[PDB]
RNA sequence: AGUAGAAACAAGGGCCUUUU
């Protein structure tokens, strides 16, 4: 309106100048950003001392002038100075104001109709508050804690997104007139935008604040922290008030935020479709991609496309990995050998060939890597740090808490390194039928021995016996492991070390673009396999809720 | 009785009480003599005397590299390097990490250097302008350099870093440069010297090592190449495990613990380990910039022919750097009544009226000296290259030889800048000593010395690293962060939430105990109430903020919903440190007060920043000392840019949130959007055809004037 | 086709890659750094010695091959011409530290702690500013009863001090805490004793020869000796003060779980124990006086003012018998005065003056800087009175830090809670009260024997240690406390039979003894460290006598 | 990020990415040209339109 | 179906995505016409309009418009259901022969 | 509109629907039911002899 | 006088730069 006319007059006056005209004529609009930095540049070393010295004065702040006149704010109530007509050097349109002036406005001043919109602006923190209120605390106890360090998420968030998918969302909800062309994420997620738009429409608000808060509402704060017990964002957000190195405030927090259910459902669906595509023989790749794009699922209220969620999550499972590989989705450098987890710390190598006789004389090729390499390994409630050297398990240390898990981790590690004579001369029990090719698809001897172990516990015991056994020397009694998985014995296994206290999970902020074969085995710029279809459960029946398998 | 504080160290450990020594509960303490001594030590540790003459400046240029002489007291520092050993160690490191490693890292770096905008040079510590010859922030220096470029030949249309670098290069070959001032011009040689110039700052904000009492401040012609080198160095270091420079806290702890486990698992029964706490000396005075050049050339050998030329700039620039002497000497009489002040360029004149020490330290450095500057052809400085030195150092811990294995001996460890930890293994002390001497020698071959006094050793599990002492457990010093629990000095809303967040982080990482956290919370609350001259309501205090409080208090049902800055009490504790008060008390606040506080149209409201916004989120007054100084001409262009930006934003509200983009200029977009809004309103909204036509006429006239002025 | 291109262009422009580099034409396909002339001239000049052109260096580096044998040979050679010494501490023990020699280190803190006398009254909430209480205490007549004499026991410039005190009394009577600029104040405030400038352009040889204008000969500080009065202050600052609540503290929030209950309980115990000492009243005094002085320096610069040295406390709580609900108290130890704190820049200096009250005669060694006067008598019976007077200065930083003197509580609480929680975890049971009432902490020697008291009473030693660290903080103490850690680590290694070693301990001792000058705290702690190593030599090696 | 290929994968099909990659490897040109070529290739594809 | 998500139709549990070509009473704010528009060769003859009058155009017509910031283009109310996946995938399979 | 532990009730309703879908009225996971059954009384117990 | 350190302050510009 008249304001518009004033803006036009100001633009004219400014163009009358030569420098302003040259700068508003030359280059594109992006230059604005640059211009935004050369101005209003001033910092301070110790704002604390400066703040105290500054607030000590009798009119320490700045403030708008017209807003005060319109707000009928006077310069006294019962003799206390509230502001004085004057001009700051930087703004030139602001006036120095007292600390007492703020108090004046809140107690008696310009009232507004409603302000519950705040609860939506800062929804994450009100959610924190509510989650806290729904807790039932328990006793407090003192003891030592096995706090393992690792990367986790501390902010529970639904529909975790990227940054490019946000810079647009912050516009269609607030600045639609200045909106860019419609991106695919919008056309796909229409109801979401409509919802976010219904609340922040026809309201008096500061919009920059809203955008910042939305960024926080869609950001999972990832941190590398010490942790104990279960791993859930609902806990990590207040871990500071659950336990430390010497104390623990017990409390039950299981029935809140319903997060991991979504992840387990996603992984179940991934397993299902992977098996389905595996049923094929020559196009499992395209079959799987079709099953992907021909599928959707519900999240709370909204319906999301599977391939979109898969590229947003970070579940390092042998199922999600395959899918993210088919869609060309980059991912981290994390391995998977059956149920266990693995990660390489250092070393190198290259493939090499060797053979073994299954029964009598039956040559079967099996491969193994060359030079020394370190690895961290993580099984259920058990950690390990080991080294492989030329088809042998050089050393290993463990910091778990269970005997069964310890033994299973040790056995799977021995397999992963092809250590022992079994890989030199397989046992009689195995045969050519159990070898491979359920229907033609071969199987390396590794997973063969894997299932052979999972079949019977005695296979596992024999495999462990394949590792050298000796008498527990003195002193090392504590750092020793028997066959049952006991922290000490009179005779223990060879080249083993035990200890109380898990191992600190390594970290690396790296990404890699891998591929896969027609047999559903991914490769990473080398002959190494990060995932497959033999490292996942065989099969199981489940009834998926709120899903759409729009495929014949 | 006589009272000794140290007797508790007998029946108790030492780590669990080491915090008691740190006097971080009191104020810490705060030239040319220091700089001259530094220059002298630098020229001395170059154990040689070879020199050449620069055809450019015609100045003697001592060559500090592969020219070792004076092999006496080698225990003392030395700044001579044998490139062969450096390249060998780099090759061994690459072999360990695998092939295609350095190439992959330089590729990841080039993936960013190209798309980078040249406006990211505004962020960072101060720099030394080359026109006024003073230390200003980076933004203003960049602005002035761009303005000078434009006033000389023409505006800089560039929008990325590469064009800015090429422009700098060209400007090193010009013959007459212009720039604004109360509009002086200069020649080629003077501008060259004034660009390679470097200044010093006595900030040393962190206590850390009291020896650190200064820091460097290069010009603006050296910042982008330095950024490139730091980027590649970071991409390299992150891949390594024997480095802890970029990471912080739990990461290096996990690194050390995994290293210790690996060590204890590797060594056999006939071996024993040892630890060492090392603190290198003269780090920034022995690292030579020529070895860095050779190393970057060896690295950028298989990559593109472009990176080979960029990385090679900053090294030669530091190989021909000049230093700045500050404030000169002070003269005076006996009674000290009068007092004369003198600058560096004059000390060459009154060199006889000075103490014999200054004379012995100054006359030798009179040929290397020019007007208020010295031509330091080597050495290094603080903060310039940290990651590259860390890479150069880690190359040692990767060393291995036939002799070390013939005796069953091997070392590893972890090093950050000028601070490392070593883990040697062998079968007998006679071999431990030989191994340590071998390590010291290989480090001496590349100028990496070691301080014999601050360095000590012991059996495996007893050491320290970056104020973190290590044993079976881990002792959080807990005094390193004592200054952190304080009112930052920003506003009322924020400082409290920030303090609570800091307390939470301490409790999580530094194992801060509960009662200590509660005490710190109460202390920070008291300091907050005291700083902003505010106190509660039930309290007997009477004053300005408190007068109106008691006046209007009658209107309130429950005082539990009030804020601290408005006479509110504390409602927060351990289980509520991750929740601001503005959110925790929302249900309690009486209805009237809540609407007034969150009323969106508030005069003082001005917008990590995990906090709520309200009337209390104000901005402080601005200084006025400059009001007297004639620094006003510079304010003009800033005011112009600010007017332009705020008008553009008045038109486009999302300019700050979403960076603008497009092929239009600013005037085009402004005009088009104004016409669009005018039509949109006149169609339905309260506008007349007369107003629309007047607006259109004004806009076309402004466009005509804009296009006609130039 | 147009839609795809539009999307792509938007994305690129967002990534700053919409330029010729990534989108060149056929011709502009060769991007290269515009290598000029001067840069090349330099690059071929900064090359190492054996090479003379960047091309040779590049050809030598791109083709460099590893020759381990020559590398090992040079390694051994350098390993032979060095002869790095290795010294196991057990064989080469640590001598004692050699303290300097000379006079004794005198009192340095601005305010008196042990020799301080104070007048007390009851506090009314209405009158609570500093300019009001200083008058309230003035009306009763004791502050005016004072009347020193022209004969000082010790000191200098007594006439200036006397006139200044009279002017202070007059100004107080005028209800205006202000003073006029006379010759006396001008002399005590360093008003006009700022050097005068003389440009060189206006300089000549005749001027120099007229009045010698040589380079200033810096007179670094001079050494001192071990102070014998420090233990007295340390032992006095451990006892109660007849009151509490000396240091203001905020309130305790609610609690919902056992954790916050435990925290509140422990914090209450510690605060109640600490608020009763003497060091606490000095902390509160410093806090409030520095706050007032900072306010004045901010509001009334270029003007000589009058600020009191006071504090606020609360009489202890007897049983319900007698008068319940004990009252509060305002105490006044002396007077303070500033001088034109034109703090143009941080680290500046604004001279001040200290008029304090005492009932104890001085010592020349300790109270060297003060200028004492005999004032008269005061009650309790009647006792003589003294007036300690001196001059000093301050700055923004010391003000801000002294005002923030409530960190010692944090440090002490941290240490104590750590000890207690560690002892409680090893047994998995609540062992906190027992650890505070039972666990003994060696605290000194008496009659050649060791002394011990529970932690509950040893907290005060650590608190005083932290307070002194906050008071006497300087570069000397910094270097000392930074260089003493090596000795403690060697000691710990000795306790655990870890065969420590070193390269040059003598240099470490030298570095340590270098920063021990005219700072009582360093000397005291160094002597105590020597005594520590001595007492431990009875139980450990690696130390000489 | 971290490589031009990952960038191109943001708005292009990985197939054309691999194609242009193999092409630049054939001509051994600077891998910064993956984008232009992929774009041209994708255009050709969408120009056939079956 | 629901007014919340006006872009979906649920039949026998299966979901169906309705295109965004026209906006009826429930749909909101000119975000329901975007799948009916597309970019075309710039034509300075066509008029320049806002984002709200964009609904009063005829299927197959052209119009100039302002987008985001410092950018003007020309749109046409004709859609293109085809994507690039299939076209890239199928065309690449015809080259490995 | 008015309640105390809405999240528990909501998750429990979802679990109920899930169970009915599975044709079994049983609920395997015991987090909400356990809470809401123990809100009345739940705690440890120390023997008198250990006192 | 004093401060503190291994140099700086002990106002600087042309009149300006009060409540635990």
């Amino acid at each position: 309106m008249s304001l518009l006319l004033t803006i036009a007059k100001e633009y004219k006056r400014l163009c009358q100048d030569a420098k302003a005209a040259q700068m508003m004529t030359v280059g594109t609009v992006s230059n604005y950003t640059t211009f935004k930095k050369w101005t209003t540049s001033r910092k301070e070393k110790n704002p604390s001392l400066r703040m105290r010295w500054a607030m000590s004065s009798k009119f320490p702040i700045i403030a708008n002038k017209r807003m005060l006149e319109e707000a009928q704010i006077p310069k006294e109530h019962n003799n206390v100075a509230l502001w004085e007509d004057t001009e700051d050097v930087s703004k030139r349109d602001h006036v120095l104001a007292s600390a007492s002036c703020i108090n004046y406005w809140n107690f008696c001043g310009p009232c507004v109709n409603n302000s519950e919109v705040i609860k939506e602006v800062y929804k994450s923190r009100f959610g924190r508050l509510e989650r806290r209120k729904e807790i039932m605390w328990k006793e407090l106890r003192f003891t030592l804690v096995d706090r393992q360090r690792r990367r986790v998420d501390t902010q529970p968030v639904e529909q975790r997104l990227r940054t490019g998918e946000i810079k647009d969302l912050q516009m269609w909800t607030l600045f639609e007139d200045e909106a860019p062309l419609a991106s695919k994420f919008i056309l796909d997620n229409y109801g979401l935008v409509k919802e976010m738009r219904s609340k922040f429409a026809n309201k008096p608000l500061n919009k920059e604040v809203v955008a910042h808060m939305l960024e926080k509402q869609f950001n999972p704060e990832s941190r590398f922290l010490p942790v104990f017990g279960a791993i859930r964002p609902e806990r990590m957000e207040l871990i500071h008030a659950l336990g430390g190195e010497t104390w623990i405030q017990e409390a039950n927090t299981a029935g809140i935020s319903n997060v991991d259910q979504r992840k387990n459902d996603i992984r179940a669906v991934c397993r299902k479709v992977c098996l389905a595509a595996n049923a094929s023989i020559m196009n499992a790749k395209s079959k799987l991609v079709e099953y992907i794009k021909s599928t959707s699922m519900r999240i709370g209220e909204t319906e999301r496309k599977l391939e979109e969620l898969i590229l947003e999550t970070d579940d390092v499972s042998p199922e999600v990995t395959l899918c993210k590989s088919a869609l060309g989705g980059q991912l981290g450098k994390t391995l998977s050998f059956g149920p266990m987890l693995l990660k390489k710390i250092s070393g190198s190598g290259v493939k090499v060939k060797d053979t073994v006789y299954i029964q009598g004389v039956r040559a079967v090729q099996f491969e193994y890597w060359s030079e020394q390499e370190e690895f961290y390994g993580e099984y259920k409630s058990a950690t390990a740090l080991f080294s492989r050297k030329e088809r042998s398990l050089e050393w290993i240390t463990i910091g778990g808490g269970i005997n069964e898990d310890r033994k299973r981790l040790l056995a799977m590690c021995m397999i992963f390194c092809r250590d022992g004579d079994y890989f030199k001369d397989a046992p009689a029990t195995i045969t050519m039928a159990d070898l491979s090719t359920k229907l033609g698809r071969e199987i390396p001897y590794q997973y063969v021995m894997m299932n052979w172990i999972q079949k019977s516990e005695d296979n596992l015991e024999a495999l462990l016996y394949s590792r050298g056994i000796v008498e527990t020397n003195p002193g090392k009694m504590g750092s020793s492991m028997g066959i049952d998985g006991s922290k000490r014995a009179i005779k223990s296994l060879r080249a083993v070390t035990i200890q109380s206290g898990k191992i600190d999970m390594p970290e690396s902020k790296e990404k890699i673009h891998l591929e896969l074969s027609d047999n559903l085995e991914a490769f990473d710029s080398s002959g190494r396999i990060v995932a497959t279809i033999l490292d996942l459960p065989s099969d199981k029946k489940v009834t998926f809720q709120d899903v759409s398998f729009q495929h014949p | 009785m006589e009272i000794n504080p140290y007797l508790m160290f007998l029946n108790n450990d030492v780590t669990s009480l080491i915090s008691t020594t740190y006097p971080y509960t009191g104020p810490p303490p705060m030239s040319t003599k220091y700089t001259l001594e530094t220059i002298k030590r630098t020229y001395d540790y170059s154990r040689t005397s070879v020199e050449k003459t620069s055809k450019v400046f015609n100045i003697p240029r001592r060559k500090f590299c592969n020219c070792l002489e004076d092999k006496d007291e080698l225990v003392k520092p030395t700044g001579n390097v044998d490139i062969s050993s450096l390249l060998g160690l780099a090759e061994m490191m690459e072999k360990r990490m695998g092939e295609g490693f350095f190439k992959h890292c330089v590729m990841e770096a080039e993936t960013e250097i190209l798309k980078m905008h040249f406006s990211r040079l505004t962020e960072g510590r101060q720099t030394y302008d080359w026109t006024s010859e003073r230390n200003m922030p980076a933004a203003t220096a960049l602005q002035l350099t761009v303005d000078a470029i434009k006033e000389t030949e023409g505006p800089f249309k560039g929008t990325t870093m590469l064009e800015y670098c090429n422009k700098m290069i060209e400007m090193l070959d010009w013959k007459e440069i212009k720039f604004k001032k109360v509009i002086d011009s200069i020649k080629h040689d003077e501008f060259l010297i004034r660009a390679l110039t470097i200044n010093t700052m006595a900030k040393d904000g962190e206590r850390g090592k009291l020896q650190r009492r200064a820091i460097a401040t290069p010009g603006m012609i050296v910042r982008p190449f330095s950024k490139i080198v730091e980027t590649v160095a970071q991409k390299i270091c992150e891949k390594l495990k024997e480095s802890g420079l970029p990471v912080g806290g739990n990461e290096k702890k996990a690194k050390l613990k995994t290293t210790v486990t690996s060590l204890n698992a590797r060594m056999n029964s006939d071996q024993f380990a040892v630890n060492i706490t090392g603190d290198n000396s003269k780090w920034n005075e022995c690292q030579q910039p020529e070895a860095y050049l050779a190393l970057l050339a060896y690295i950028t050998k298989d990559s593109s022919d472009l990176m080979k030329d960029l990385c090679s700039v900053a090294p030669v620039l530091f190989c021909n750097k000049f230093v700045k002497l500050g404030q000169g000497i002070r003269l005076s009489n006996k009674r000290k009544t009068k007092e004369v002040i003198i600058k560096a360029e004059k000390m060459g004149k009154y060199k006889n009226l000075m103490r014999e020490e200054y004379k012995n330290l100054f006359e030798p450095l009179e040929k290397y000296i020019q007007k208020d500057v010295c031509f330091l052809p080597g050495g290094m400085l603080m903060g310039m290259f940290n990651m590259l030195s860390t890479v150069l150092g880690v190359s040692t811990l990767c060393y291995m030889d036939e002799e070390l294995k013939a005796k069953g001996c091997f070392w590893t460890g972890l090093q950050s800048s000028d601070d490392f930890v070593l883990f040697a293994v062998a079968s007998n002390w006679s071999n431990i000593h030989w191994t340590i001497r071998r390590f010291n020698a290989v480090c001496k071959l590349i100028g990496i010395n070691m301080s014999l006094e601050k360095s000590y050793g012991s059996l495996p599990e007893l050491f320290e690293f970056t104020s973190m002492f290590f044993d079976g457990e881990f002792v959080s010093n807990l005094a390193m962060e004592l200054p952190a629990f304080t009112t930052a000095g920003v506003n009322e809303g924020v400082d409290f939430t920030a303090a609570m967040s800091i307390i939470k982080t301490n409790m999580i990482n530094n194992s801060l105990s509960p009662s200590t956290a509660l005490m710190a919370l109460r202390i920070c609350l008291q300091e907050f109430r005291a700083t902003y001259r505010v106190h509660p309501w039930d309290s007997r205090v009477k004053g300005g903020r408190m007068k109106i409080i008691n006046e209007f208090i009658k209107t309130i049902e429950n005082k539990d919903g009030l804020l601290i800055a408005d006479g509110g009490k504390l409602m927060n504790n351990i289980s509520t440190l991750h929740i601001p008060e503005e959110v925790l008390k929302f249900e309690k606040m009486d209805e009237q007060y809540r609407n007034r506080v969150f009323n969106p149209k508030n005069p003082f409201t001005n917008f990590e920043n995990e906090a709520v916004v309200s009337t209390h989120s104000f901005r402080t007054r601005a200084n006025r000392t400059l009001l007297n100084t004639d620094m006003r001409a510079m304010m003009a262009e800033e005011k112009r840019y600010q007017m332009v930006c705020d008008m553009f934003k008045s038109v486009f509200e999302s300019a700050d949130i979403n960076p603008p983009i497009g092929a239009m200029s600013i005037g085009e977009a402004i005009e088009e959007k104004l016409l669009e809004r005018a039509k949109m309103k006149r169609d339905i909204g309260a506008i007349e055809d007369s107003e629309y036509e007047e607006i259109k006429d004004i806009i076309r006239d402004a466009k005509k004037a804009r296009l006609e002025s130039r | 086709i147009f839609s795809f291109l539009a999307t792509a262009a938007d994305f690129l422009r967002k990534e700053n890659m919409f330029n010729e580099i990534f989108l060149p034409d056929n011709e502009e396909t060769i991007i290269e750094m515009k290598k000029g002339k001067t840069f090349l001239e330099l690059r071929d000049e900064s090359v190492p010695l054996p090479f003379q052109t960047y091309e040779q260096m590049k050809d030598y580096c791109e083709k460099f091959k590893g020759n381990p044998r020559e590398l090992a040979s040079k390694v051994s050679q350098m390993q032979s011409n060095i002869k790095l010494p290795i010294k196991h501490y057990e064989q080469n023990k640590f001598r004692q530290i050699r303290l300097p020699k000379g006079p004794m280190a005198p009192y340095t803190h601005k305010f008196l702690m042990e020799e301080a006398w104070m007048f007390t009254k009851i506090s009314d909430p209405e009158r609570s500013r500093a300019g009001e209480i200083l008058i309230d205490f003035f009306k009763k007549g004791n502050l005016s009863a004072i009347r020193p004499k022209d004969k000082p026991l010790q000191g200098k410039y007594p006439i200036h001090y006397k006139n200044l005190w009279n002017q202070i009394k007059a100004a107080i009577a005028d209800r205006t805490m202000v003073i006029n600029e006379n010759d006396h104040s001008e002399f005590l405030g360093g008003i006009g004793r700022a050097s005068k400038k003389i440009p060189e352009i206006s300089l000549t040889q005749d001027v120099i020869t007229t009045e010698g204008l040589k380079q200033s000969e810096n007179k670094l500080p001079e050494p001192r000796s071990f102070p014998r009065w420090f233990n007295a202050e340390w032992m006095w600052a451990i006892k109660d003060s007849d009151l509490t609540g000396w240091v203001p503290m905020a309130e305790y929030p609610p609690a919902d779980n056992e954790l916050e209950d435990y925290a509140e309980h422990l914090n209450k115990t510690m605060e109640g124990v600490l608020q009763g000492t003497n060091c606490a009243r000095e902390m509160g005094k410093c806090i409030l006086t520095v706050g007032a002085l900072m306010t004045e320096c901010r509001l009334f610069p270029g003007k000589i003012k009058v600020v009191p040295i006071y504090a606020r406390s609360k009489e202890r709580k007897s049983m319900q018998e007698g008068l319940p609900v004990p009252s509060e108290m305002d105490c006044l130890f002396g007077i303070c005065v500033k001088s034109k704190s034109h703090l143009n820049k941080d680290d500046g200096m604004y001279t001040i003056i200290t008029f304090e009250f005492s009932i104890r005669e001085p010592n020349l060694e300790k109270h060297q800087k003060y200028t004492v006067f005999e004032a008269g008598h005061t009650t309790v019976r009647e006792v003589p009175l003294y007036l300690y007077c001196r001059t000093t200065a301050l700055s923004k930083i010391k003000n801000d830090w002294l005002s923030k003197a409530r960190r010692c509580f944090i440090t002490t609480m941290d240490t104590v809670e750590t000890i207690c929680l560690r002892e409680s975890a090893k047994a998995e049971e609540n062992l906190v009260e027992k650890t505070l009432n039972e666990k003994q902490m060696w605290i000194g020697k008496k009659n050649g024997e060791l002394i011990a008291q529970p932690l509950r009473e040893a907290l005060r030693v650590q608190l005083v240690q932290q307070f002194y660290f906050c008071i006497y903080n300087d570069s000397q103490l910094e270097g000392f406390c930074n260089e003493q850690k090596k000795i403690l680590m060697a000691l710990e290694g000795d306790k655990k039979n870890k065969s420590s070693f070193g390269f040059n301990p003598e240099g470490l001792l030298e570095k340590i003894e270098e920063c021990l000058i005219n700072n009582p705290m360093c000397l005291f702690m160094a002597q105590r460290l020597n005594e520590l190593v001595i007492e431990a030599s009875k139980r450990g090696a690696k130390f000489f006598k | 990020s971290k490589t031009f290929a990952e960038i191109a994968e943001a708005f292009l099909e990985p197939e054309a990415v691999r194609i242009a990659k193999e092409a630049v490897e054939e001509y051994g040109d600077h891998e910064r040209k993956i984008i232009q070529i992929g774009i041209h290739f994708q255009v050709c594809c969408m120009f056939c339109d079956e | 179906w629901s007014k919340a998500d006006s872009s979906k139709i649920y039949c026998h549990g299966i979901a169906i995505r309705v295109p965004l070509v026209v906006g009826d009473e429930h749909m909101d704010t000119s975000l329901a016409l975007l799948e009916g528009f597309s970019v075309c060769e710039n034509d300075p003859r066509a008029p320049m309009v806002t984002r709200q009058d964009l609904i009063d155009v005829g299927f197959g017509q052209k119009v100039r418009l302002f987008v985001g910031q410092g950018s003007v283009r020309t749109f046409k109310r004709t859609a293109s259901q085809r994507a690039a996946s299939s076209d890239v995938n199928k065309n690449v399979k015809k080259i490995k022969m």
